[PDB]
C-alpha cells in the first residue's frame, strides 16, 4: 500500500477505503490505491479527492475494476473474465448502505440479482432467465416473504386457509397488495380494498371492515382492528414481527 | 438535486440564544455532511461545524463562543445553536451541504443566508419620505423620483416600486449606520410622459418590526 | 489553523484582459484547496476543488494553478459576468480556513453622473426634520465628490453618501447624498445645492432649489 506521509486515506461507500498520494506523479495525475478482497487495485486520477479508477488482476486472471463516483457517493465493482469484458460479478453499492449485487452466467448475463435497502430489507432473485422472469424472495426484519419476478413487477404471496395475500412491487417501485378469498361462506370470506394512498390494505368479513394492514415507506407492515361493528379503528396499531403473524391476520 | 434555506430572527440581544434552522429539500440529511459558515461585516468567512452521518458532529475549536447542531431527520432539519452571542456574533449564517459524501471537501451548495445582528438597540421602523422633483423646470424625457428611508435599526428593508411604464431604471443605495440607525435610499428613473400622468408609488418593508409603507410620489 | 492569506483585497480589469488571484496557506495544504466566486445577493458558488479542477458550471476562461509558489485562479478573459469576489478556502486540516477575497471591478468608458437634488418632503418638515437629497446616477469611475451649499456657503455636518456596487450590465456606480438639517435650520435659508465634482469634468455638474419658490 501506500506511505502515511505520502498519501491521504479516504473512506468510502461499503467499508471501503483509498489512498490518494499527497502530490501528483510525474504525469500530472495523483495515484490511487484501495485493497478489495485482498487485491491491491491501481489507478491515477486529475483529481485528489479519491474519485476515479482503480484496477487489479486476480491469480485467475479475472480483471478487477473500481469505480469510484465523482462525489464519492458511489461504488461499482466488477470482476471480468480474463477477456475483461464479460462480466462475473458486479455490485454497486451507494454511501446510504444500498446496494445492487448481480451474479452472470457463462454468457454475462445477470442469472442472480440482490437489491440491499438502505435500511437493511433485501429483495433477492435467482433462477433468472431470458425472459425477466425468475424466483424472487423478500428479506425483512423478522420474516421472509417469497413469491416470483416477471419483467413487469414481483409479486410475494402469503396464504392461509382459502386465503392469499399478494404483494406486488414493480420495477419503478411501486406497491400494491391484494387479497382472495376462495371461501364459500359469505360471512367467513375475506375481502379487501387497496388504498395506494395510504399503502392500507382493508380487510372485510361479513359486512364488517376488520383489520388495516399498512404496508410503510419503512419496509415493515402493522396491523391493527377496527370496533365490534366495524366502523372505526380502536387501539393502535402493531407492528408485523413475524410471518405467523401476517398469516393469523389473514385467518 | 438539494435545496438549503436558513431561518432565525434578524436581532437577537447580548448574552441571548441564537437559534437558526436550515431546512434541506431534495435530498435526505442522512448522509454526507451540513455546514454552518457565517459571514462577518468586514466581508470575512467563517467556518462553525457540521452534522453528518448519526448526527455526528464537529465545531471550530477557534470559536469565540461555543455552538451545537442538531438534526431532525424526520423534518429533514437541522439547527444550529449558540448560547450567550455578543455583539461579534453579528453576520450573515449560512448552511451548506460539502461537495463528497466522505472525506473533506470544499461547500458545494449553500442556502442564501439570514442577515442576523447581535446588538442591544430597539427595533425602530423606518420613516419613509417621497423623493420628488425639487426644481423650476419640468422635466425632459424622464424623470428620476426616489424615497428616502431613514431612521430605522435591525437592517434590511425592501423597497418596491410601482408605475406606469413598463421600463424603468431602479437604485437602491447600501444602508449605512449613522448614530446607531439606519438610513438608505432607492430611485426611480421613468419616462416624463408617465409619471405626473401615471402614480408611482415605493412600498417599503421592514419586516422585523413588521412594518411596510407605501409612498406614492407627488 | 492554517491561515489563507489573500494578499489583494480588489483589483480593476479590462474586458477581455487576463487574471490572476493569488492565494498563500501558512502551511502545506498540497492541493486540498476550494474557491468559491461570490457575487452581491448571492451564496458563494463552489468553482474550483483540489486547487486546479473546475467544477462542471465553470467556464473554460478559468483555471487555477499548482506549479507555482502558492495559489492562483486565473481567468485569460474577463468577461462583464465575472465580476464577482473570489474566495480561496482550505480543507487539508481542521477546521477549514478561507481567504480574505479578492474582489474585481471591470473597467469601461468614463461617463459623467446624471444629477438630480431634491428638497425636504412635507412629511418630514411636519415631524421636525429637513432632508436635501443628491442623486449621481451612472457615472464611472468610482471616485466622485459632492459638495453642499446653503446660501453659497459649504456645509460639511449632517452628511450621508452611499456608492452602490459596480452595475452587472452596464458597470456604472450610482451615489446618494443627504444633507440632514433640522426644520428650524433649514427654514433659514433659501438656496440649497449640492456640486458633483467627476473626473469627466473640470466644472462641478450644479444642482439647486430655491426654499421660497413655493
Amino acid at each position: 500500500s501506500l506511505d502515511e506521509k505520502n498519501s491521504v486515506s479516504v473512506d468510502l461507500p461499503g467499508e471501503m477505503k483509498v489512498l490518494v498520494s499527497k502530490e501528483k506523479n510525474k504525469d500530472g495525475k495523483y495515484d490511487l490505491i484501495a485493497t478489495v478482497d485482498k487485491l491491491e487495485l491501481k489507478g491515477t486520477s486529475d483529481k485528489n479527492n479519491g474519485s476515479g479508477v482503480l484496477e487489479g488482476v486476480k491469480a485467475d486472471k479475472c480483471k478487477v475494476k473500481l469505480t469510484i463516483s465523482d462525489d464519492l457517493g458511489q461504488t461499482t465493482l466488477e470482476v471480468f473474465k480474463e477477456d475483461g469484458k464479460t462480466l462475473v460479478s458486479k455490485k454497486v453499492t451507494s454511501k446510504d448502505k444500498s446496494s445492487t449485487e448481480e451474479k452472470f452466467n457463462e454468457k454475462g448475463e445477470v442469472s442472480e440479482k440482490i437489491i440491499t435497502r438502505a435500511d437493511g430489507t433485501r429483495l433477492e432473485y435467482t433462477g433468472i432467465k431470458s425472459d425477466g422472469s425468475g424466483k424472487a424472495k423478500e428479506v425483512l426484519k423478522g420474516y421472509v416473504l417469497e413469491g416470483t419476478l416477471t419483467a413487469e413487477k414481483t409479486t410475494l404471496v402469503v396464504k392461509e386457509g382459502t386465503v392469499t395475500l399478494s404483494k406486488n412491487i414493480s420495477k419503478s417501485g411501486e406497491v400494491s397488495v391484494e387479497l382472495n378469498d376462495t371461501d364459500s361462506s359469505a360471512a367467513t370470506k375475506k375481502t379487501a380494498a387497496w388504498n395506494s394512498g395510504t399503502s392500507t390494505l382493508t380487510i372485510t368479513v361479513n359486512s364488517k371492515k376488520t383489520k388495516d394492514l399498512v404496508f410503510t415507506k419503512e419496509n415493515t407492515i402493522t396491523v391493527q382492528q377496527y370496533d365490534s361493528n366495524g366502523t372505526k379503528l380502536e387501539g393502535s396499531a402493531v407492528e408485523i414481527t413475524k410471518l405467523d403473524e401476517i398469516k393469523n391476520a389473514l385467518k | 438535486e438539494v435545496q438549503l434555506q436558513e431561518s432565525g430572527p434578524s436581532l437577537v440581544k447580548p448574552s441571548q440564544t441564537l437559534s437558526l434552522t436550515c431546512s434541506v429539500t431534495g435530498e435526505p440529511i442522512t448522509s454526507g455532511f451540513w455546514d454552518w459558515i457565517r459571514k462577518f461585516p468586514g466581508n470575512k468567512l467563517e467556518f462553525m461545524g457540521y452534522i453528518r452521518y448519526g448526527g455526528g458532529t464537529y465545531y471550530n475549536p477557534s470559536l469565540k463562543s461555543p455552538i451545537s447542531i442538531t438534526r431532525d431527520t424526520s423534518k429533514n432539519h437541522y439547527y444550529l445553536q449558540l448560547n450567550s452571542v455578543v455583539t461579534e456574533d453579528t453576520a450573515t449564517y449560512y448552511c451548506a451541504r460539502s461537495r463528497d459524501y466522505y472525506g473533506s471537501s470544499g461547500f458545494a451548495f449553500w442556502g442564501e443566508g439570514t442577515l442576523v445582528t447581535v446588538s442591544a438597540a430597539k427595533t425602530t421602523p423606518p420613516s419613509v419620505y417621497p423623493l420628488a422633483p425639487g426644481c423650476g423646470d419640468t422635466t425632459g424625457s424622464s424623470v428620476t423620483l426616489g424615497c428616502l428611508v431613514k431612521g430605522y435599526f435591525p437592517e434590511s428593508v425592501t423597497v418596491t416600486w410601482n408605475s406606469g411604464s413598463l421600463s424603468s431604471s431602479v437604485h437602491t443605495f447600501p444602508a449605512l449606520l449613522q448614530s446607531g440607525l439606519y438610513t438608505m435610499s432607492s430611485s426611480v428613473t421613468v419616462p416624463s410622459s408617465t409619471w405626473p400622468s401615471q402614480t408611482v408609488t415605493c412600498s417599503v418593508a421592514h419586516p422585523a418590526s413588521s412594518t411596510t409603507v407605501d409612498k406614492k410620489l407627488e | 489553523d492554517i491561515q489563507m492569506s489573500q494578499s489583494s483585497s480588489s483589483f480593476s480589469v479590462s474586458l477581455g484582459d487576463r487574471v490572476t488571484i493569488t492565494c498563500k496557506a501558512s502551511e502545506d495544504i498540497y492541493s486540498r484547496l476550494a474557491w468559491y466566486q461570490q457575487k452581491p445577493g448571492n451564496a458563494p458558488r463552489l468553482l474550483i476543488s483540489g486547487a486546479t479542477s473546475l467544477e462542471t458550471w465553470v467556464p473554460s476562461r478559468f483555471s487555477g494553478s499548482d506549479s507555482g509558489k502558492d495559489y492562483t485562479l486565473s481567468i485569460t478573459s474577463l468577461q462583464t459576468e465575472d465580476v464577482a469576489t473570489y474566495f480561496c478556502q482550505q480543507y487539508w486540516s481542521p477546521p477549514p480556513t478561507f481567504g480574505g477575497g479578492t474582489k474585481l471591478e471591470i473597467k469601461r468608458a468614463d461617463a459623467a453622473p446624471t444629477v438630480s437634488i431634491f428638497p425636504p418632503s412635507s412629511e418630514q418638515l411636519t415631524s421636525g426634520g429637513a432632508s436635501v437629497v443628491c442623486f449621481l446616477n451612472n457615472f464611472y469611475p468610482k471616485d466622485i465628490n459632492v459638495k453642499w451649499k446653503i446660501d453659497g456657503s459649504e456645509r460639511q455636518n449632517g452628511v450621508l453618501n452611499s456608492w452602490t456596487d459596480q452595475d452587472s450590465k452596464d458597470s456604472t456606480y450610482s451615489m446618494s447624498s443627504t444633507l440632514t438639517l433640522t426644520k428650524d435650520e433649514y427654514e433659514r435659508h433659501n438656496s440649497y445645492t449640492c456640486e458633483a465634482t467627476h473626473k469627466t469634468s473640470t466644472s462641478p455638474i450644479v444642482k439647486s432649489f430655491n426654499r421660497n419658490e413655493c
